[PDB]
RNA sequence: GGUCGGGUCGAGCCUAGGCUCCGUGAGGGGGGAGAAGUCGUAACAAGGUAGCCGUAGGGGAACCUACGGCUCGAUCACCUCCU
RNA sequence: GAGUGGUGGCCACUAUUAUUGGGCCUAAAGCGGCCGUAGCCGGGCCCGUAAGUCCCUGGCGAAAUCCCACGGCUCAACCGUGGG
RNA sequence: GGUGGGGUAACGGCCCACCAAGCCGAAGAUCGGUACGGGCCGUGAGAGCGGGAGCCCGGAGAUGGACACUGAGACACGGGUCC
């Protein structure tokens, strides 16, 4: 099945409604990759991203990191220290507003 | 410790001039310091250079001729634009078309004059006039 | 607006395709709801007054309008809010002329003179397709209007194709394919109002616009957006085009 | 001490840190983004003031002049704090009375504050019961409700 | 306290040693009063 | 300059540059892999075994060899050994250094008030951390490997 | 009353002070409280936009449909459990989930009886 | 922010009182017959304004740096401040005497329709003098060169006759 | 629309507890100017006991004394180490 | 010069805040000494990648405000048409 | 944060019932100070430094604090209720 993303799907199933590969979830504007820094809650992820910014006064960079919180389907289950890619959905909880879609190198 | 072989290159060429030596040795050698050997060649800043091998890196036997004012490598290794090369000229030389800015470009190691001319920018290295 | 919908423009503020001295006034005409959209279209009153010059005061052009002098699109306008955009047809039967609406080189509405003739067609893009009760096909054009097509004829029509309609009688007499050959004329963008043939279409994931290549006829390639890539002709124009 | 650092070109954050850490040692910079004279200005931050007289004195300059310089004590009408007025010109003293109002503006020394040899006066009159103080001083101008 | 070695220097002032132990026998007495 | 000392010293070794073998050198790589294992059976650490081929028995460094098995790398006396099995578990360097630091404090523990002998056992303990992060991040060492005197 | 705005606390838990006062198309409204009763009972509301919804507060009928695609119009008896709150079948409140009992068996409330103003249900075997 | 204000079109000297620019202001002053210093500060920004023109577009390449190039030559040109066949570093060589040349004053006075600057001045400002058949009346107008030819007294003109006294007195001169 | 029951939300008000701020305030303390009312002469020359740093004790006041340190110490004789 | 002086504020003066571009033996200023965590800075060669970086081209960053030429108020200030 | 609901024009700890221990922080959380944001404006050779009333676009308010009716749109400056 395909998303629009041009990904492989998940091995197995789930029953999970939201999920984009075998639930009702849609996906639709930014994609991230990044690394997981976080799994404890339950279906929850923390995912941190980092770039540099141009100081023009000083005409150097600095390195930041951007943290995102997102949804972690069953059939996915990412852990701590793998890369992950993360496509913009509808409001979830709070603070999710992103789910996992695929695992690109597991840790 | 040792941090930057090209700047130590540039810096002992510019001490050995001002006392009228006739030939230097670089004593870690590399295929940058090489390269910034050939276009410094070219312009007529020095002579004849020649690879010596040790079991170590390398060593470099250039031959002076009395023609540099100064030379210095530029650290941070700046990028720059195809067209903004005026205000790092006016950084480093003396005058409009006096010298060359040396630049690291994906088409290789150049002056800033000839990269000028095919429309590309890249990191500036190195200062010679 | 802290608790209601805007009514009011000030010049200052007016769209960038309008050919109006921005510091003469004030205020301008807020365009009533209509066909087209805000950055493709123009008020009828600026097309009397402004452009044509009939009337020099507002309350002159108003009565002019009311009287019943100016068609568009072959019906009656009697509003001086009314949106006159792009590919719409102007025409004044008591002086016989006719125009059509059409962008500039640098992106502002103009008037291009035609024939009588070929005043009584309008080139329609359709910008969207869908089923509709008792199973029938209805066709949403870029002008905003809509018709009505049987299941049979599904496999004739597509998004991105024209359709060259008979006003105001409304009947289609030519359908005109998006495809490789084609005659496009370009209506937003960088290139506006460079018009020639299609040699490739792009597409992209996760819902990003797709693209085409143009040859014009000095023979040089540039690229714009699909949907600003108008239809006009199968290998030659079908309109009169600048 | 060796090479001004940081110098790498992934430094920004601790080159940006560092100014802003010495920045503080400069005492304009301090006084205005804490605004300190503002928290103790009497006149509070305007050009002039106007105020009523409560006394007439006279101060001695400082070494190596000699001299009486006149002055008045000035409550001001805006928050009630008294002030010390030198009041400019040969025989400008005797234009001046004990109630009648008076208007003030700065005596114009380096750093804002007072001048030549009389430290201890930051301000000076310029106009009496509305009248210019000058102009009286001269002539061309008489002194209202006798 | 933190060193000034400029103030070591004698013209124009008293030793800098006494001078120390003077402020050192002031904050004594402020110290026994805060504690009452 | 010295890690911590900041001294200056340069005596070392000074290698002529060649490729193949000498021409007067007799021995074939076979012979020097059996010298190599016999003189480690003996008990003799890595550096030792270069020594003794060197002075006795007039072999310059082994790494004058190319490798039988792989062509891509020259041949090295652990390399050696770990073809036949005999290599060290732990890095030699690093076991050198512990059993510095363990006959160190025992003495200490003799000896509370020998203050200038401490600091030589605290320069010795982070020259072995040192170490240890190095072999970490190459995999030489368990990530659950740890130092600790009480051991 | 029922403000549904913004929460005052952001994710760190450091509070947040409000910069404006509340609008109307903020607001919420009372929840209904489906009962069991004998007669039925329905109220109109007029919502944002001039639109209108169907509030059942009380019923007697539920609409029972199986997996072979009959419907069946049935009195309901009681509420057997509910998991939304641990307290709504000792009080018989309906909501949607909620498991009632049927004269042809227990079934499961799939429909929102404060949004939709029926109560629909599909048979558990 | 803050909306446009308008801004002086003249420039001040850094210093008031440096003897050898007074001195050669008063020399200028004196034979062009200025009324104050601003006007002649007004000249003298004029001329810079050009110059830095001129440095900034030797030291430019591109597209629309070359129709900048020959807009200015061809302006400097119709003002009649440079000849048919000059270049762009012929602009660093103008003087401030080549612009006050240019005042409609001067010219008055260079043709011979007045004895004096001074009654130059007062031909133009009390309406006197017609350039291409208009009526102008600023003494610091700078005039094109395809007009210089037409500028004669005006038609209405008590001076426009040939035997009116005070033209005779002119003519003698 | 009135009257009553129940649920729930709620500005304001009262009491107590803790911090915070402005206004006066007996008494106590050093700081800065002034010009000299007073007692001495500590710093500068070997300044008439070389000066100064750390710590501690003592004295109307500058200051004195003890242990460890520095030269930012004069003079003469002798010795050592250099160019 | 129809203006010209006084008072208060910001920028410049000032390389007295220093990326460009400052200082620390005797003038303000190197922690009494050392070990080491994060950060910053890091030796030579070969192969791969293409995140940084460079070049080309699509969609955007309202108008007013700024620069240039031409045109309309007597010229100008101001206003319009085009280029940036 | 999760599961099951309610409510809303609509997604959502927006609010409830139940189950877990999560969430932010020396790359500065939290708390305190000051302030409407931007297009732009002043100054300087430039790098920079300072300001953001007047015109345009966005936000907020109608003596202070709360709360409703009508309406497509308001909890409404020249409309309603309480303190
Ligand atoms: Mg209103
Ligand atoms: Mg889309
Ligand atoms: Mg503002
Ligand atoms: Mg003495
Ligand atoms: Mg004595
Ligand atoms: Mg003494
Ligand atoms: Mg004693
Ligand atoms: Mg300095
Ligand atoms: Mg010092
Ligand atoms: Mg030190
Ligand atoms: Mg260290
Ligand atoms: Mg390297
Ligand atoms: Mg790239
Ligand atoms: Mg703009
Ligand atoms: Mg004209
Ligand atoms: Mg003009
Ligand atoms: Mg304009
Ligand atoms: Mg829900
Ligand atoms: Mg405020
Ligand atoms: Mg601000
Ligand atoms: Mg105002
Ligand atoms: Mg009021
Ligand atoms: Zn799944």
């Amino acid at each position: 099945r395909d998303i629009g993303l041009r990904i492989q799907p998940p091995a197995e199933k789930c029953d999970d409604p939201k999920c984009p590969w075998h639930g009702h979830l849609k996906i639709h504007g930014r994609v991230f990759e990044g690394i997981v820094v976080s799994d404890k809650p339950r279906k929850t992820v923390t995912v941190e991203r980092q770039y540099y910014h141009y100081l023009k006064k000083y005409e150097r960079y600095e390195l930041r990191r951007s943290r995102i919180h997102a949804h972690n389907p069953p059939c996915i289950n990412a852990k701590v220290g793998d890369r992950v890619l993360i496509a913009e959905t509808r409001p979830l909880s709070k603070t999710k507003h992103f789910v996992v879609v695929a695992v690109l190198e597991r840790a | 410790t040792l941090l930057d072989p090209l700047a130590n290159a540039l810096s002992h060429i510019t001490n050995s001039e001002r006392v009228g030596k006739r030939e230097v040795y670089i004593k870690p050698a590399s295929k940058l310091i090489g390269e910034v050997l050939r276009v410094m060649q070219k312009y007529g800043y020095i002579g004849e250079f020649e690879f010596i091998d040790d079991g170590r890196a390398g060593v470099y036997r250039v031959q002076l001729l009395g023609k540099i004012n100064k030379a210095g490598a530029i650290k941070p290794r700046f990028p720059v634009k195809a067209r903004d090369y005026e205000r790092w000229e006016k950084r480093f030389l003396p005058a409009f078309e006096f010298g060359i800015l040396i630049v690291s470009t994906s088409q290789g190691v150049m002056s800033h004059k000839e990269a000028r001319e095919k429309g590309i920018g890249g990191r500036l290295i190195a200062y010679v006039y | 607006a802290r608790k209601g919908p805007k009514r009011h423009l000030k010049r200052l503020a007016a769209p960038t395709s309008w050919y109006i001295e921005r510091k003469a006034y004030k205020w301008a005409v807020r365009p009533r709801p209509g066909p087209h959209n805000m950055r493709t279209s123009i008020p009828l009153l600026y097309i009397v007054r402004d452009y044509l010059g009939y009337a020099k005061t507002a309350r002159e052009a108003r009565k002019i309008l009311n009287e019943g002098k100016f068609l568009v699109d072959g019906r009656v306008r009697k509003d001086y809010k009314f949106p006159v955009g792009i590919m719409d047809v102007v025409s004044i039967p008591e002086t016989g002329e006719h125009y059509r609406v059409l962008p500039n080189r640098i992106g502002k509405l103009i008037l291009h003179p035609i024939s009588e003739e070929e005043a009584n067609i309008k080139p329609l893009r359709i910008r969207n397709k869908r089923m509709v009760k008792g199973a029938k096909i209805q066709l949403n054009f870029h002008d905003g209007t809509n018709h009505l097509i049987p299941l049979s004829e599904k496999d004739n029509y597509f998004t991105s194709y024209t359709v060259l309609m008979k006003v105001p009688e409304r009947e289609i007499l030519e359908v005109l394919p998006f495809e490789k050959g084609a005659y496009v004329f370009v209506t937003q963008g960088k290139n506006v109002a460079r018009k020639g043939r299609i040699v490739e279409i792009k597409k992209f994931p996760m819902g990003w616009p797709d693209v085409v290549t143009i040859e014009d006829e000095e023979g040089e390639l540039f690229d714009t957006l699909k949907e600003y890539a108008f239809v006009v002709g199968r290998d030659k124009p079908r309109i009169s085009l600048p | 001490p060796g090479k001004k650092a940081p110098n790498g070109e992934f430094a920004g954050r601790k080159l940006k840190l560092k100014r802003k850490k010495f920045r503080w040692s400069d005492i304009r910079y301090k006084r205005r983004v804490l605004r300190l004279k503002e928290k103790s200005d009497p006149l509070e931050g305007a050009p002039q003031a106007r105020g009523i007289v409560l006394e007439k004195i006279a101060v001695e300059a400082k070494q190596p002049n000699s001299g009486m310089r006149k002055a008045v004590r000035v409550q001001l009408i805006k928050n009630g704090k008294v002030v010390t007025a030198f009041c400019p010109g040969d025989g400008a003293i005797k234009f001046i009375d004990e109630h009648d109002e008076v208007i003030i503006e700065g005596i114009g020394g380096p750093k804002g504050g007072s001048m030549g040899d009389i430290p201890g006066i930051r301000y000076k009159v310029v106009k009496v019961n509305r009248v210019s103080l000058k102009e009286l001083v001269k002539g061309r101008k008489e002194k209202p409700r006798r | 306290m933190k060193r000034r070695p400029r103030k070591w220097k004698k013209k124009g002032r008293m030793r800098w040693k006494w001078i120390k132990k003077r402020i050192r026998r002031l904050k004594r007495q402020r110290k026994k009063e805060r504690g009452l | 300059a010295r890690m911590h000392a900041r001294k200056r010293g340069k005596s070392g070794s000074k290698r002529p540059p060649r490729t193949a073998p000498p021409i007067w050198l007799e021995y074939t790589v076979e012979d020097i892999e059996n010298l190599v294992v016999k003189l480690r059976k003996e008990g003799y650490s890595t550096a030792m075994i270069g020594t003794i081929l060197r002075d006795q028995y007039g072999i310059p460094t082994v790494k004058l060899f190319r490798d039988p098995d792989n062509p891509n790398r020259k041949l090295t006396i652990t390399r050696i050994l770990e073809k036949h099995g005999l290599a060290p578990e732990i890095p030699e360097d690093l076991m050198f250094l512990i059993k510095r630091a363990v006959n160190l404090r025992k003495h200490l523990e003799q000896h509370p008030k020998d203050l200038h002998s401490m600091r030589g056992l605290q320069l010795i303990e982070s020259k072995i951390r040192r170490l240890v992060k190095y072999y970490k991040r190459k995999g030489k060492l368990p990530k659950d490997w740890r130092y600790d005197p009480e051991q | 009353a029922i403000w549904q705005g913004r929460s005052l606390r952001k994710p760190s838990g450091g509070r947040i002070v409000l910069a404006r006062k509340k609008r109307k198309r903020e607001l919420g409204r009372e929840p209904s409280n489906t009962r069991v009763a004998e007669q039925d009972k329905r109220k109109i509301i007029r919502t944002y936009g001039g639109n209108k919804k169907v509030r059942l507060t009380a019923a007697a009928y539920a609409n029972v449909f199986d997996k072979s695609g009959k419907g069946r119009k049935v009195r309901i008896i009681r509420v057997i459990e509910n998991p939304a709150n641990r307290q709504f079948a000792r009080r018989n409140i309906i909501t949607k989930g909620a498991i009632i009992e049927t004269e042809i068996g227990k079934a499961k409330v799939t429909s929102r009886p404060g949004q939709d103003g029926v109560v629909n249900a599909i048979l558990l075997e | 922010g803050d909306p446009k204000r308008q801004r002086k079109k003249y420039e001040t000297p850094p210093h008031p009182w440096i003897k050898e620019r007074l001195d050669r202001e008063r020399v200028l002053m004196d034979k062009y017959e200025l009324k104050n210093k601003k006007e002649l500060w007004k000249h003298e920004t004029q001329l810079k304004n050009f110059r830095r023109r001129a440095r900034r577009l030797l030291a430019a390449r591109g597209k629309q740096a070359e129709i900048e190039r020959e807009q200015l030559l061809a302006r400097l040109k119709r003002l009649g401040l440079l000849p048919e066949d000059a270049v762009l570093d012929d602009v660093l060589s103008l003087t401030i005497e080549d612009i006050l040349e240019r005042r409609l004053q001067t010219i008055v006075y260079k043709k011979g329709l007045a004895r004096t600057m001074r009654q130059a001045r007062q031909l133009i400002v009390h309406g006197h003098i017609e350039v291409n058949g208009q009526i102008i009346r600023s003494p610091s107008y700078l005039v094109l060169k395809e007009e210089e030819d037409t500028i004669t007294y005006a038609r209405t003109s008590p001076f426009a006759n040939p035997q009116h006294p005070e033209r005779m007195m002119i003519e003698k001169a």
